[PDB]
C-alpha cells in the first residue's frame, strides 16, 4: 500500500512500546498518561480500519511473536517444541484461539485502569517423631499415565501423608468412605480432617521433627498448615498437580457429590475451612495462648494458590534447610574420616536431589514464562540466600569431576543471548556480562569468611583463576581488526569485574548478589571503600590484569597464533562508568549487526523473506533498548555520586546528549586500548535508525505482513496429551502381555479370506485382557492402560521394518494399525469373536454403559476423544529409536479422513507392498515371474467387493494413493 | 564380558565366568560363574530310544562336562533310530526323524 | 486357534448333538489349564565336591 507501510511500521513500534510501558508501569499523572494512550489507541484503530491481517489478528500475532522472540531464543517458529503448560500461559496472555487481539488489548487496559478422633496417626512424612528414628518419606517425582499424563511436579512428603481423615480408609487397599455422603456431611468431614491435620502438624513441628522445624509457634508450622490447606483446596477442587493413591478416588467422588460447580462450592466454604484451622490453633492453647491469627486471617491465595508453585516452594525451603544442616556438619567435622564422610553424604544428597530440581524447575519455568525458579526460592524463603541452585545442579559432565561434592567442595579441604534487563531504570545487561564467569569463585566465597588475610589470599587466587578462564573462553569465542574488537571485549570483561569487587555492579543476579552480600561482611559506605582499597594497593589491579594477559597467552598458544599488541600493553586507562561501558558495548554490537544485516539486504533483496524477518526481529527490540539507554543517560547526563539516584559517580561523561556522546567515542576506528566502538553512521541518525522510518526507503514490511499468516499455524490443540515432547508418557506404559513378535511374516502372501484380510490378524498385538474373555474393571484405568498397553504395537521398526524397508514405510504401517485399531472399537470387518462380532467392542460398551451411559463408544472414546493415545510412537521409539519427522507425526495420531471403513484401506495396503515388491522382483525363472499372476485372479473377487463415488478400484489407486501408481494396474500374465 | 567356559548340549549348561566390576572402586571385583542349565523335564531316559523311561533324575556334575548320558537333543546333531513298518505283511526297516526340524537334508 | 488365542485362556466348548443322548446335547469344556501338572516335585541337590 501507498503511505500505509509507514503507518503500519509506526503502529507496530507504537504497540510494542505501549505494551512494554504498561507491563513496566504495572498517581495523578498516571491517569493523565493512561487516557493519553486511550486516545492514541482510538486514533490508531481508526487508521488501521483504513488500512483494512485484521486488527485483532495482529495483536495476537504480536503477543506470540514477542514470546517466541525473547523467552524463546532465535525467534524460530517451532510451535512443536512448546509444551502443554506454556500454551496455557500464552493463551492467557495472548488470548484463547485467535483473532481475540482487540479483547486482549481491551482487557489489559481495563486491568491497567483498575490498577475429634478421626483415624489419622501422628505425622511421619519427614521422619517418625522421637523416639522414632526412620520412616522418612521421599519426594514422589513420578506421574500417572491415566491421570494427569505428563506432570513434572513432585509430590511433597507432607502431601503423601495428608490426613485424609474419615474421607478415606486404607482397609484392604483403598476405598473411598464418601461413596454416598451428603454435601453437608462432606463439609463436616473435610472440616474435621483439616482440624486434625492442623493438630497433628502442630504436634509434629513442636517436637522439632519436621525438616523445616529443626511468633511463638513452631518454626515453619504456619507454612506447613497453610500448605496443607492448599493441598486440601486442590483435592476438593480436583486440580491436583499429581494424583496420589488417595487423591484420585477422593477427587472423583467429591466431584460426583457436589455435582449431584465444585469450584463455586469451595469458593463458598473456604472461609469456614480456614476457620477450622484457626479454631485448631486456638485449641492448641490447652497445651500451654495463641489467638489463632498467626498463620493468617485469610486463607492462602495468590501466586501461591497454584499447587505446583506451592509444592516447589516447599521443596526449596526443605532443600535449603537440609543444605544448611549439611554445611554445619561439614564445617564442624572438617573445622579425613568424619569430614570426608559428611562430604560424601552431601554429594549423595545433591545427586539424589538433582533430578527433582530439574523436574520442578522445568515445570515451573515453562508454566510461568519468564520467572525463574531460583528467584522464587530465594525471595520467598531467606534460608535459600546462601545457595546458587544452578551452580549446585549443573548438568556439565566435567563439573562433577571438578567439584565432586558441589558448592561445599572448597569446604571439603553463547552468542545468541539477547540484551536483557533481567536481574537489574531501562538499563540492559550485555551478553558478555551475563557470560562473565563466577563459577570458580562461589566455592571459595562460601568457604572463606571472618578472616581478613585468608579471605584476601584465597579470593585473590580464585579471582585470578576465573580471570584466566574468562580470558581463554572469550578469546576463543570472539576470534575464530577482528582481534581489535576482542581486545576491548577482554578489556570490558575485566572492566566489569572491577564493579563486582568494588560493589558498584548494576546487574544483581544470583551470582553477583551473593558475591556482593558476602563481600559486605568480608571487607567490612566505608565497606565499599575497603574493597577499593584492596583494588588500589597490594598492584592487585595490575596483578589481575597480568592474569588476564596470561589467560590470553594460554588461549593464543592453544590456537598457535602470535600475541597481540593490545594485551602487550601493561598500563591501562581509568575505568569508565559501568553503564557507559555497557552503552559503548551496545553501540558497537549495533554497528556490527546493522552493517551485516543491511549488506545482507542489499545482496539478497529465494530466502529474502527469512532475511527480512531476521533483520526486523533484530532491529525491533533494539529500539526499546535504545529508548531505555537514552532515558537513563538523560537521567544521569550531568550528575555526581550524590546527585545520581544510584550510589555511583557519573561525572566524567561531559556530553550534552546520548547521541552526542556516541560521537567522539565511535568516530574513528576500533583501537582496543581506548576505542571499542565504531559505527558507519557516526552522525546523529541513531534515533531515526532505531525507529523503522528512514532506512533507504526500501519497503520490506510487506514480508512482515506475509509473516502474519503464521497465526493460522498458531493452532491450539486443546488436549492434555502432547505427541511432541522431545517421550514422557512412553516410560510409564508397559509392554503388552502375551502378544509375541508381531509382523513376523507379513506382506508375503499370507493374505487370506475369512474381502481379503491383510496381516492385521497378527500385527494387532492387543493385550491379553481385552482380547480374552475377562471383562475390564474400569475404563479409566484398564482399557485406558491396556490400549496403551499395546505399545507392543511398535515392533514394525522394532523388529521387522528395522532394516527391511525404508524408514517411512515402517511408520506408514503404523498408520494402518491405528485406523485398524479405531475400527476395532467400532465396526470393523474381521468376523472373529475377539476382534469383530467380538466382546472387546462390548468391553467398551459395557463399561461406558456402566457409567450411566456417559458417552457411546461411537459417540466419544471412538479413537476421537482420546484418539492421540501414544500414537504408538513410543513403541516406534522404544526399539527402533528413530526420530519421527513432524510431517510423519500427524498420521499415527488422528486425522479427519477415516479411509472408508477398511474396505479400501486394507486394499490400500495391498499394492503398497504385496503387489509393488513382486513388481520390482519381476523387473529384477520366467515361470517364477509368471507365478505372480495369481494375484491377478484374486483381484477379481475384491473388484466385485468394491463394486458394491469413484467407478472402480483402479482409479482409487491412481489418484487417492501415492505409492500405488508405480504398481502395474493389471498383471494379465 | 562373558567368558563361556562350557556349552555342552547334552547336559545343557552355559557356565559363564563373567567378571563383574564392583561399584566404582576396583580391587574388590566379584567373579561369578553362571551355570545356566535347561533341564528338559520330558526327554526319555535313552534319548535316542523313545521307548525308554522318563528322566526323573538329572545329574549335572560340572567336572565331567568341563572336560555319555545325553539329555537334550543338540540342534545340529540328528538323533534317530530304526523303526519296523508293515504295509502288506512286509517288515521293512527305515530310519526315523525324532527331530525333523533340524534334520532336513543339508 | 492361534497360540496367542489359546494362551489367552478362552474356553472352547464342544457341543455334540445326538439322538441317543438323554438330553439330546452334551458339552465338554477345554481351557488353557484343563491339563496341568497338579504337583511339581523338584529337589535341587547342590554340592561342592564330586
Ligand atoms: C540306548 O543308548 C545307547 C547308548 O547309551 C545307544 O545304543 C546304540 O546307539 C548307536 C548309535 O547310532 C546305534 O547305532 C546302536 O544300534 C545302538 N544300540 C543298539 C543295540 O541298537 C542308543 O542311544 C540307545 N539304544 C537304542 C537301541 O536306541
Amino acid at each position: 500500500d501507498g503511505n500505509d507501510v509507514t503507518f503500519f511500521n509506526l503502529f507496530e513500534q507504537w504497540n510494542k512500546e505501549i505494551q512494554y510501558q504498561i507491563e513496566q508501569y504495572m498517581c495523578k499523572c498516571y491517569k493523565l498518561w493512561i487516557e493519553k494512550i486511550n486516545d492514541q489507541w482510538g486514533k490508531q484503530k481508526d487508521n488501521y480500519n483504513k488500512f483494512r491481517v485484521s486488527l485483532s489478528n495482529f495483536l495476537f500475532f504480536s503477543c506470540w511473536e514477542e514470546y517466541i522472540q525473547k523467552y524463546f531464543n532465535g525467534d524460530w517458529s517451532k510451535i512443536k517444541n512448546i509444551g502443554s503448560d506454556t500454551f496455557e500461559f500464552l493463551i492467557k496472555k495472548c488470548g484463547n484461539n485467535s483473532a481475540h487481539g482487540e479483547e486482549i488489548f481491551n482487557e489489559k487496559l481495563k486491568n491497567a485502569e483498575k490498577k475429634y478422633i478421626r483415624g489419622c496417626q501422628s505425622k511421619t512424612y519427614d521422619g517418625k517423631i522421637f523416639p522414632g528414628k526412620g520412616g522418612e518419606k521421599q519426594w514422589i517425582c513420578k506421574d500417572t499415565i491415566i491421570h494427569g499424563d505428563t506432570n513434572g511436579a513432585c509430590i511433597p512428603p507432607r502431601t503423601q501423608n495428608l490426613c485424609v481423615g474419615e474421607l478415606w480408609d486404607k482397609s484392604y487397599g483403598g476405598r473411598s468412605n464418601i461413596k454416598n455422603d451428603t454435601k453437608e456431611l462432606l463439609k463436616e468431614k473435610i472440616k474435621n480432617a483439616i482440624h486434625k491435620e492442623t493438630e497433628l502438624l502442630y504436634e509434629y513441628h513442636d517436637t522439632g521433627t519436621a525438616i523445616i522445624s529443626k511468633n511463638g509457634l513452631p518454626k515453619g508450622f504456619c507454612h506447613a498448615v497453610q500448605r496443607s490447606f492448599i493441598d486440601y483446596k486442590n483435592m476438593i477442587l480436583g486440580t491436583s498437580v499429581n494424583i496420589y493413591e488417595h487423591i484420585g478416588k477422593l477427587q472423583e467422588d467429591i466431584k460426583k457429590i457436589i455435582e449431584k460447580n465444585v469450584n463455586a462450592w469451595w469458593k463458598g466454604i473456604e472461609r469456614e475451612m480456614w476457620d477450622a484451622v484457626r479454631c485448631a490453633i486456638t485449641k492448641i492453647n490447652k497445651k500451654n495462648i495463641f489467638n489463632g491469627d498467626e498463620c493468617g486471617v485469610s486463607p492462602p491465595t495468590g501466586n501461591d494458590e497454584d499447587q505446583s508453585v506451592s509444592w516447589f516452594k516447599e521443596w526449596g525451603e526443605q532443600f535449603c534447610i537440609e543444605r544448611l544442616r549439611y554445611e554445619q556438619n561439614i564445617r564442624e567435622a572438617c573445622t579425613q574420616g568424619a569430614c570426608k564422610r559428611k562430604c560424601e553424604k552431601y554429594k549423595k544428597y545433591i545427586s539424589e536431589k538433582k533430578q527433582e530440581w530439574d523436574k520442578q524447575k522445568t515445570k515451573y519455568e515453562n508454566k510461568y514464562v519468564g520467572k525463574s525458579a531460583s528467584d522464587l526460592l530465594k525471595e520467598n524463603y531467606p534460608e535459600c540466600i546462601s545457595a546458587n541452585f544452578d551452580f549446585i545442579f549443573n548438568d556439565n559432565i566435567e563439573y562433577k569431576t571438578y567439584y565432586p561434592y558441589g558448592d561445599y567442595s572448597s569446604i571439603c579441604s553463547d552468542n545468541d543471548m539477547t540484551w536483557s534487563k533481567k536481574y537489574i531504570e531501562g538499563v540492559y545487561v550485555p551478553p558478555r556480562r551475563q557470560q562473565l564467569c563466577l563459577y570458580e569463585l562461589f566455592p571459595i566465597i562460601i568457604k572463606n569468611e571472618e578472616g581478613m588475610e585468608k579471605a584476601k589470599e584465597e579470593l585473590l587466587e580464585t579471582l585470578q583463576i576465573v580471570a584466566e578462564r574468562e580470558a581463554y573462553y572469550l578469546w576463543k569465542q570472539y576470534n575464530p581488526d577482528a582481534n581489535k574488537k576482542a581486545c576491548c571485549a577482554i578489556r570490558g570483561s575485566f572492566y566489569d569485574l572491577e564493579d563486582i569487587i568494588k560493589g558498584n555492579d548494576l546487574v544483581h543476579d544470583e551470582y553477583t548478589k551473593y558475591i556482593d552480600s558476602k563481600l559486605n561482611e568480608i571487607f567490612g559506605i566505608d565497606t565499599k571503600r575497603a574493597r577499593t582499597d584492596w583494588w588500589e594497593n597490594e598492584t592487585i589491579r595490575q596483578l589481575v590484569w597480568d592474569a588476564m594477559q596470561s589467560g590470553v597467552r594460554y588461549a593464543v598458544e592453544e590456537k598457535n597464533e602470535n600475541f597481540p599488541l593490545c594485551m602487550g600493553v601493561e598500563h591501562i586507562g581509568i575505568a569508565k562508568p559501568q553503564f557507559i561501558r555497557w552503552l559503548e558495548e551496545w553501540t558497537n554490537e549495533f554497528c556490527e549487526k546493522y552493517t551485516k544485516y543491511f549488506e545482507d539486504m542489499k545482496s539478497k533483496c529465494i530466502e529474502c523473506k527469512k532475511a527480512c524477518a531476521n533483520y526486523t526481529n533484530w532491529l525491533n527490540p533494539k529500539r526499546i533498548e535504545w529508548n531505555g539507554m537514552s532515558n537513563y543517560y538523560n537521567k544521569i547526563y550531568r550528575k555526581s555520586n550524590k546527585e545520581s539516584e544510584g550510589g555511583k559517580d557519573y561525572s566524567m561523561i561531559m556530553a550534552p546528549t546520548v547521541i552526542d556522546y556516541l560521537n567522539k567515542r565511535c568516530h574513528g576506528e576500533i583501537n582496543g586500548n581506548y576505542i571499542c566502538c565504531s559505527c558507519k553512521n557516526i552522525g546523529a541518525y541513531n534515533t531515526t535508525s532505531g525507529t523503522v522510518n528512514k532506512k533507504l526507503q526500501k519497503k520490506e514490511t510487506e514480508c512482515e505482513e506475509e509473516k502474519g499468516p503464521l497465526d493460522l499455524m498458531n493452532e491450539v490443540l486443546n488436549k492434555m496429551d502432547k505427541k511432541y515432547s522431545a517421550m514422557k508418557v512412553c516410560d510409564l506404559i508397559a509392554d503388552a502381555i502375551g502378544c509375541k513378535d508381531k509382523t513376523k511374516l507379513d506382506e508375503l502372501d499370507e493374505w487370506n479370506d475369512m474381502v481379503l484380510i491383510p496381516p492385521r490378524r497378527r500385527q494387532l498385538c492387543f493385550s491379553r485382557i481385552v482380547r480374552g474373555p475377562a471383562n475390564l474393571r474400569s475404563l479409566n484405568e484398564f482399557k485406558e492402560e491396556i490400549l496403551k498397553g499395546a505399545q507392543s504395537e511398535g515392533k514394525f521398526l522394532g523388529n521387522y521394518y528395522k532394516e527391511h524397508k525404508d524408514k517411512e514405510k515402517a511408520l506408514e504401517a503404523m498408520k494402518n494399525s491405528f485406523y485398524d485399531y479405531e475400527d476395532i472399537i467400532k465396526g470393523t470387518d474381521m468376523l472373529t469373536n475377539i476382534e469383530f462380532k467380538d466382546i472387546k467392542i462390548k468391553l467398551d460398551r459395557l463399561l461406558e454403559k456402566e457409567t450411566n451411559n456417559t458417552k457411546k463408544a461411537e459417540d466419544w472414546w471412538k479413537t476421537n476423544k482420546k484418539s492421540i493415545w501414544n500414537a504408538m510412537l513410543c513403541g516406534y521409539k522404544k526399539s527402533g529409536n528413530k526420530i519421527i519427522d513432524p510431517s510423519w507425526c500427524t498420521i499415527p495420531t488422528t486425522e479427519t479422513p477415516p479411509q472408508f471403513l477398511r474396505w479400501i484401506k486394507e486394499w490400500g495396503t495391498n499394492v503398497c507392498i504385496q503387489k509393488q515388491e513382486h513388481k520390482e522382483y519381476v523387473k529384477s525363472c520366467t515361470s517364477e515371474i509368471k507365478k505372480y499372476q495369481e494375484w491377478s485372479r484374486k483381484r477379481s473377487i475384491r473388484w466385485e467387493t468394491i463394486s458394491k463415488k469413484e467407478p472402480d478400484a483402479n482409479t482409487y489407486l491412481r489418484e487417492h494413493c501415492s505409492k500405488c501408481p508405480c504398481g502395474f494396474n493389471d498383471m494379465e500374465e | 564380558e562373558r567368558i563361556v567356559l562350557v556349552d555342552n548340549k547334552c547336559k545343557c549348561a552355559r557356565i559363564t565366568s563373567r567378571i563383574i566390576r564392583s561399584s566404582e572402586d576396583p580391587n574388590e571385583d566379584i567373579v561369578e560363574r553362571n551355570i545356566r542349565i535347561i533341564v528338559p523335564l520330558n526327554n526319555r531316559e535313552n534319548i535316542s530310544d523313545p521307548t525308554s523311561p522318563l528322566r526323573t533324575r538329572f545329574v549335572y556334575h560340572l567336572s565331567d562336562l568341563c572336560k555319555e548320558t545325553c539329555y537334550t537333543y543338540d540342534r545340529n546333531k540328528c538323533y534317530t533310530a530304526v523303526v519296523p513298518l508293515v504295509y502288506g505283511g512286509e517288515t521293512k526297516m527305515v530310519e526315523t526323524a525324532l527331530t525333523p526340524d533340524a534334520c532336513y537334508p543339508d | 486357534v492361534s497360540e496367542e488365542e489359546w494362551n489367552t485362556g478362552e474356553t472352547y466348548t464342544c457341543v455334540v448333538a445326538h439322538e441317543a443322548l438323554p438330553n439330546r446335547v452334551t458339552e465338554r469344556t477345554v481351557d488353557k489349564s484343563t491339563g496341568k501338572p497338579t504337583l511339581y516335585n523338584v529337589s535341587l541337590v547342590m554340592s561342592d565336591t564330586a
